[PDB]
DNA sequence: CATATGCTAATGTGTGCATGTGTGTGACTATGTGCGCATGCATGTGCATGTGTGTGCATATACGTGTGTGCATGCATGTGCATATATGTGTGCACGTGTGTGTGCATGTGTGTGTATGTGTATATATTAACCTGTGTGCATTGTGTGCATATATTAGCATGTGTGCAT
DNA sequence: ATGCACACATGCTAATATATGCACACAATGCACACAGGTTAATATATACACATACACACACATGCACACACACGTGCACACATATATGCACATGCATGCACACACGTATATGCACACACATGCACATGCATGCGCACATAGTCACACACATGCACACATTAGCATATG
């Protein structure tokens, strides 16, 4: 209910207190995680300032930034110190939808990439062509 | 909100429990004198006997000649029961224990 | 005399009795039974004792008949007669 | 020679409980020896009540005492009736 | 002389009064002994042998027997809290024990 | 082929144990420790066969007394099994020590 | 007669401990059982042959036996005494 | 009136063992308890000596026996070894 | 007649020999005392109060007392393992325990 | 260089099916029980007998009663202060859970040792009878032991120093 | 390693509990004297021991395995410790009663001794109840087969968050 205009102000003092205290987005990814060890790219820091992410997302990383901004307050000197695979694996479909690990495996020395890579790449394949 | 960290450490330290137990086990098992209060247990003493007579009288030799063997049986069967809780691998006494003992002797 | 004097027998005494024992730790539901113990143990000194005082036709407890009354139970008792 | 025992006067009061009733030897010896044991319990506790009082003489009020003393509580009530009714009994027909 | 009476007649008893008397006179226990103590303790080893005896014959008639054995005498003994209170220090010969298993002892 | 699961047949030991009075200790070696322990005392002693039928009887009830003291020690401490130190535990406090 | 402490069985130990009520029994059991029973029947046989030297015999009867049970604070009925 | 003790007969024994140490009149009370505690042991078993035996005199080898049954090993060596020193010199010197 | 001397000195004792026969006497033991029966008691009585005295003097001088007191008698009867056998049942009055700790409430 | 977008690797939440494990419910198997029939020894009845108990006086004395006394017990009053009690906190102990191993149980087999019977011998236990020595009795003598007072050394009560061990 | 709390060591006063002494009285001793319990020698019998035999059941040893125990780990709460307050114990007196003890008299009672009989005990059969054995009932234990549950994995269903390039 009302935590969406609570995180709409903390946002907005949260954008206040990055600006006043000169740190990049980028720079707070890296901050967050020298000081908790789960860095967050400048994207995420983007959409959370400009409000995109999602409500469960929202909630998630609002405890990290009060740790944040609860704690850099003290010192900062110390915390400062490819398009032709596509096309290939593209063709590997129309034949075959659901290949096997065996031929997984074919495929993934064939184009140099890792097992894991193909596999969660060929799963989110099946994943946009059910969408429609 | 505000700020974590914070102080609110209980600073006061004092004695690990069981070193004055041990300090009172050592201090008691070097003296001799008598360990309960003598006017309650001398009480204790006529109300158990005014069930067995009424209007009694007791010399003041006797009530001390009671409290010294009810307390050498108290220290005795405390003995016995310390170490039934031993042998359970524990360290602190429990009504079994004394339950245990007290059978074990016949009583 | 009076009533309910067994709790006459306070838990520091209780623990100072324990500690002559040996005891390093004692539970709480401990004092309760001591006292029920003692007043066991009371109970069959005190009986005796009386008895002895009845055949002498006397009103007064003596330390002898309590002597008497802890030797007939097999706790002989030294320095008092 | 004779061997003095309990076992006649054991028999008449088995007779006397459980008229059908027989008991065996092993056990007519566990029961003389239990006379025996109460015997000398009562005794030695009324010679030492007579010691403690000055007294030469055991009487039936010193075995009333040892019998007191020597008895758990239902037990020596009924023991020392039975001991009083007996002895009553006996001063009546001298 | 009238016709002799004996003091255990005469006290209404099955046990002898005269013989508990030769033994208390003999037994060293007093220099005197009184009439009634002899009568007295008698009738107390009557009333004791009658109340082991009653528990014993209802022991063996649970049992099927005609015949008190030994362990009549013991299971009569130890299941009565006054007499297991008496004889607490007393082994009966070929009486064996009470049948008892710990409940931690038994299948669960 | 048919196998009783352990404590089964203990069980029904017990029971079977608790229902005799029977002694259970062979009456010859027993007879031959008497007179074994009696020769530190003397030589050339002879015994009643009822003295020896006595100390028996004796020695067994002590002994059972002493196993129902050791398995209650024993259960004491959570086990089922007795051990050298339950009995030590349960002559301790009985005051054979 | 040398070492009849062994006509004490590990089966006897085992029968005598089910009488007991024992439904476990450790190894170890059986030796430490072997000396309780030596030095229990040392100290009757010592008291019995003591009362057979009083009466100048040299066979110990039932009643010497019953005796020094007795004087033990073990008490046998069914042997005289 | 007069009340008779061991206490004069355990200090002439504690002069002797120890002839510059006194003793309280609680432990003096707590050494006649026990010198009249064992004089009783001793005496009670000497007198179901005489009886088992069919005899109606306590003598020194009665109280012998008793000793021998009633002190612990070495204790009741040392004490027959005094008792018949005791009674050898009595003999003699009268 | 002559001069009076008590059976103590003509036994060598200092328990008094004629007190031990008079309570042996009128202690209702036997019919008849022999004169050997107390001179052996005397002896005996004085050896264990000898034995017991002296172990109790041992005590109090390690203590740096004069006086024996009763804590004093207490420790040399629990302290001689065939002096505790015969006081095993005794309880000596004002005498406290031993010190005795368990080594498993001991400090790790 | 630092923010906003489009877009898609990457993870994360959920069914659920399938498989594996644990449980629960009733055939074999073994064992304890209950009659049914036949035997032996062990209990119970019936006699001699001799020993112990009952009877009857006569004597001594232990104890019960009655009086008078002094200790000593119970009760009330008053006191300071050492002890008990209720509270708050934190620690480490008890208890519960899980697990892996090896110890102890159940079982089968071969045997040798216990048991019961039978015998005979010697050793020892018990019994009887003469006697004699040691113990009880009684009484006079008196020396030892106890009770009541002194006189003091030992023990108990504080005050500062002294290690001594615990806990951070 | 240092700080802090506690039990101990030297020293000084003070009192009270012990050691010693004197008077009396009671129990120990000395001296006959009688008598019976205990000793000792001989004897008759009980029974314990030693050997011998056959038999069969229990014991000993080895095997397979199941579950009990010992160890490890996590946790929460019960209990130890410290503190501040108030209760009631210990002490110390003082008084009045009441009861325990001493003492003495005098009788009821226990003992003692002799005799006479009848009660209990040893010995002797008689029989019947406990024991032993074979059959059959009868209770319980333990896989078994199955059924239900739960996991996991894994497939599949959502969200999520970082890359390349677009703004700017």
């Amino acid at each position: 209910k009302a935590l969406q205009k609570e995180l709409e102000q903390f946002a907005k003092l949260l954008k206040q207190k990055r600006i006043t205290l000169g740190y990049t987005q980028a720079d707070v990814g890296l901050t967050l995680g020298v000081l908790f060890g789960k860095v967050f790219s400048q994207t995420t820091i983007c959409r959370f300032e400009a409000l995109q992410l999602s409500f469960k997302n929202m909630c998630k990383l609002r405890p990290l930034l009060q740790k944040w901004v609860e704690e850099a307050d003290n010192n900062e000197n110390l915390q400062e110190i490819e398009n032709r695979v596509r096309g290939n694996l593209e063709n590997l479909f129309l034949q075959c939808p659901k290949p096997t690990l065996q031929q997984i495996s074919h495929i993934a020395q064939q184009l140099g990439l890792e097992k894991d890579v193909v596999r969660v790449w060929f799963c989110n394949r099946r994943q946009k062509g059910k969408r429609s | 909100k505000s700020a974590p960290a914070t102080g609110g450490v209980k600073k006061p330290h004092r004695y690990r429990p069981g070193t004055v137990a041990l300090r009172e086990i050592r201090r008691y098992q070097k003296s001799t004198e008598l360990l309960i209060r003598k006017l309650p247990f001398q009480r204790l003493v006529r109300e158990i006997a005014q069930d067995f007579k009424t209007d009694l009288r007791f010399q003041s030799s006797a009530v001390m000649a009671l409290q010294e063997a009810s307390e050498a049986y108290l220290v005795a069967l405390f003995e016995d029961t310390n170490l039934c809780a031993i042998h359970a691998k524990r360290v602190t006494i429990m009504p079994k224990d004394i339950q245990l003992a007290r059978r074990i002797r016949g009583e | 005399v009076l009533r309910d004097n067994i709790q006459g027998i306070t838990k520091p005494a209780i623990r100072r009795l324990a500690r002559r024992g040996g005891v390093k730790r004692i539970s709480g539901l401990i004092y309760e039974e001591t006292r029920g113990v003692l007043k066991v143990f009371l109970e069959n000194v005190i009986r005796d004792a009386v008895t002895y005082t009845e055949h002498a036709k006397r009103k007064t407890v003596t330390a002898m008949d309590v002597v008497y009354a802890l030797k007939r139970q097999g706790r002989t008792l030294y320095g008092f007669g | 020679t004779r061997k003095e025992s309990y076992a006649i006067y054991v028999y008449k009061v088995l007779k006397q409980v459980h008229p059908d009733t027989g008991i065996s030897s092993k056990a007519m010896s566990i029961m003389n020896s239990f006379v025996n044991d109460v015997f000398e319990r009562i005794a030695g506790e009324a010679s030492r009540l007579a010691h403690y009082n000055k007294r030469s003489t055991i009487t039936s009020r010193e075995i009333q005492t040892a019998v007191r003393l020597l008895l758990p509580g239902e037990l020596a009530k009924h023991a020392v009736s039975e001991g009083t009714k007996a002895v009553t009994k006996y001063t009546s027909a001298k | 002389r009238a016709k002799a009476k004996t003091r255990s007649s005469r006290a209404g008893l099955q046990f002898p009064v005269g013989r508990v008397h030769r033994l208390l006179r003999k037994g060293n226990y007093a220099e005197r002994v009184g009439a009634g103590a002899p009568v007295y303790l008698a009738a107390v080893l009557e009333y004791l042998t009658a109340e082991i005896l009653e528990l014993a014959g209802n022991a063996a008639r649970d049992n099927k027997k005609t015949r008190i054995i030994p362990r009549h005498l013991q299971l009569a003994v130890r299941n009565d809290e006054e007499l297991n209170k008496l004889l607490g220090r007393v082994t009966i010969a070929q009486g064996g024990v009470l049948p008892n298993i710990q409940s931690v002892l038994l299948p669960k």
